[PDB]
């Protein structure tokens, strides 16, 4: 339907990166859902917000 | 006396981020003498004070139905954090818990497979279209029906049952018209799973030789 | 106290001639103090006295299970006669009464399709034949496998599920070798239900 | 393996309509309980599953307003 697939699919990579704590996934997947990762702020989840976030999870588990 | 329901997040609510998973607790047979209810929620054992309490509900045979909903995380439900209702009332002699978590077993899998209507159903007016969902565990799924990009809601779904190896299966039997059928529109069978990438995939069926 | 559960006959029980149907009386939570039941059945009011009493299992839980077995005539329970079961015990104040019977509603003719296994599982060592069962009412059914006239024993059947016009339907699942399948072996899904003529039908599924 | 002319014959008596119960319950207790057998060979064959049905649908006929 009108999925937001960047978004589930940013989830769900999050969901599943090895080396992160319980606090570090829990506050990459809030910023998908209460605005943290509405980088222009518009209400909207955007694909560039979505790769964004996800890349800064994924920074984050390399470097752990 | 007073009797307790805990209910689970719907599964499509947990896979999909986009949407809120809510554990239930329902206290049933509260009389008009004693309405007073307590909620206490545990998370893995730790209480949390984030559940919401509606206002209690009186039904049609004189007793009370009150409702405690308590928001849990994505990653928490699929993780397999253990929910904990705690039900304090006058009426019982202690309180009542209820524990409700996640399947425990390693997940699997499904296996989506989409089958056209038997030819013998070829001669009824409508036609059945299958999605058979084989192979997956826990048995936690959805599963939806879809054509040109918006759901179809003329089907069922069977509960999932469990299979020899262990694993769980389904089908879900879609009716159209069979001039739809015949006119080679396309259905997609869609099935949201923790074990499918993105936790979701989707199966064609369409006429085919 | 003990509590008591009253369960009819199974669907193929009452529907084969060749079978004998029957009603289960059981009681559970009976105590190690007072573990005597007596049993008393009625059959459309009239007492009867050719039921059986299982002797007393006891459970995991410490409490012991006894089960009353009676024999039921065929067209008796098709015909919606009720019987009563009355389980007697000294944990109990008074002794309990449970009553069942066939299920009422306008009996509908099962729909039986046959659907083979989708091409896209032919690359699995195993593959899925599918007996689709709809339109039927009540929801008592009973489904089986046959292959030249023998049982198959990897099928696996869902419950009836409940459509949108008031009937149910239901899927079976055969497992079978995939090369059992190529082969050309012909396969017989076996539905029994009260409303098909002789109670039992039969379609076959095959390759070609 | 099942006896098709009996499991016919219960199913045929069982839903002819002129018979009184007492009558279509002796019929189909004839099935398995003997009285059928008329061969005592101790299995209901198919020309006693036909006879017993075909004598049970006479006396529906029989019984016709
Ligand atoms: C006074 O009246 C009230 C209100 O009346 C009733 O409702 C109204 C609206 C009318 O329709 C009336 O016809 C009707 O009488 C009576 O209240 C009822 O009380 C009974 C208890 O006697 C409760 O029974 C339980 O039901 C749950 C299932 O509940 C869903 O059930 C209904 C749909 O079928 C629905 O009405 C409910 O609201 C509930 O809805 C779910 O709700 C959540 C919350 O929003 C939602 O997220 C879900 O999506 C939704 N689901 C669906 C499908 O809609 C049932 O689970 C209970 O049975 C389990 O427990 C038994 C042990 O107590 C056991 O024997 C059973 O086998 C079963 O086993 C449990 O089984 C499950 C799955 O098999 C398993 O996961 C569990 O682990 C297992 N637990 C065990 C074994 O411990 C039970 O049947 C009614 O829910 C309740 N109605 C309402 C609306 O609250 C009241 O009884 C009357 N009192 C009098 C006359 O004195
Ligand atoms: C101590 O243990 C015993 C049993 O040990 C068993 O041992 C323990 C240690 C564990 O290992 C268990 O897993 C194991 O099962 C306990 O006794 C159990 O007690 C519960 C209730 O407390 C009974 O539940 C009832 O179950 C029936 C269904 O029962 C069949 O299906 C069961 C599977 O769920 C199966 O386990 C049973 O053996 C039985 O199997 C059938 O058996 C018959 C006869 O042999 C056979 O012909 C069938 O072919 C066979 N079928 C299958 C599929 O196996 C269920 O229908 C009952 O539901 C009604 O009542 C509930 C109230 O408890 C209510 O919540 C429900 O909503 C439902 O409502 C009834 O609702 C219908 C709805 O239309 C309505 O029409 C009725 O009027 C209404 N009646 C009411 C409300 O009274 C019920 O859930 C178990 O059967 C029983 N198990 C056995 C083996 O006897 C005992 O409780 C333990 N003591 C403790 C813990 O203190
Ligand atoms: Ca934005
Ligand atoms: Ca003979
Ligand atoms: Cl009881
Ligand atoms: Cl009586
Ligand atoms: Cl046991
Ligand atoms: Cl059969
Ligand atoms: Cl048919």
């Amino acid at each position: 339907n009108k999925l937001n697939k960047e978004q589930q699919n940013a989830f769900y990579e999050i969901l599943h990166l090895p080396n992160l704590n319980e606090e570090q996934r829990k506050a990459f997947i809030q910023s998908l859902i209460d605005g943290g990762g509405d980088t222009n702020g518009n209400g909207y989840l955007d694909a560039e917000e979505s790769a964004n976030l996800l890349a800064e999870a994924k920074k984050l588990n390399d470097a752990r | 006396g007073p009797s307790v329901f805990l209910f689970p997040p719907k599964p499509k609510d947990t896979l999909m981020i986009s949407r809120t998973p809510e554990v239930t607790c329902v206290v049933v047979d509260v009389s008009h003498e004693d309405p007073e209810v307590k909620f206490n929620w545990y998370v893995d054992g730790v209480e949390v004070h984030n559940a919401k309490t509606k206002p209690r509900e009186e039904q049609y045979n004189s007793t009370y139905r009150v409702v405690s909903v308590l928001t849990v995380l994505h990653q928490d439900w699929l993780n397999g954090k253990e929910y904990k209702c705690k039900v304090s009332n006058k009426a019982l002699p202690a309180p009542i818990e209820k524990t409700i978590s996640k399947a425990k077993g390693q997940p699997r899998e499904p296996q989506v497979y989409t089958l056209p209507p038997s030819r013998e159903e070829m001669t009824k007016n409508q036609v059945s279209l299958t999605c058979l969902v084989k192979g997956f565990y826990p048995s936690d799924i959805a599963v939806e029906w879809e054509s040109n990009g918006q759901p179809e809601n003329n089907y069922k779904t069977t509960p999932p049952v469990l299979d020899s190896d262990g694993s769980f299966f389904l089908y879900s039997k879609l009716t159209v018209d069979k001039s739809r059928w015949q006119q080679g529109n396309v259905f997609s069978c869609s099935v949201m799973h923790e074990a499918l990438h993105n936790h979701y995939t989707q199966k064609s069926l369409s006429l085919s030789p």
